């Protein structure tokens, strides 16, 4: 005799995308704070790519 | 008789020396584009920039 049998299986696919910024996320609305991230350079751009 | 303002340009330089073309950083979206993805050509697709 033979019988038929279910099994579930699962697997994630994705994750809800996020997406984050220097200028807004480290400093609120200060222009000093964009004032020392232009000045020490470009290091979350590669971040954001 | 004209007026300056300060902001930030991009330029494309040349061997010989003189510079041939150059764009701004905000007048157009495509100019924002052009500005933020450091290159002239911009190919199809989606940016977020600002
Ligand atoms: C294989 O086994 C299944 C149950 O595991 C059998 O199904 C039942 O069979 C009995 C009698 O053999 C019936 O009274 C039940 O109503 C059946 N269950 C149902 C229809 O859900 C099945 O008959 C067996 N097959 C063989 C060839 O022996």
């Amino acid at each position: 005799n033979f019988t038929i049998s279910v099994t579930t299986e699962i697997l994630p696919v994705s994750m809800t995308k996020t997406s984050v910024d220097c200028t807004m996320y480290i400093c609120g609305d200060s222009t000093e704070c964009s004032n020392l991230l232009l000045q020490y350079g470009s290091f979350c751009t590669q971040l954001k790519r | 008789v004209g007026y300056l303002q300060p902001r930030t340009f991009l330029l494309k330089y040349n061997e010989n020396g003189t510079i041939t073309d150059a764009v701004d950083c905000a007048l157009d979206p495509l100019s924002e584009t052009k500005c933020t993805l450091k290159s002239f050509t911009v190919e199809k697709g989606i940016y977020q920039t600002s």
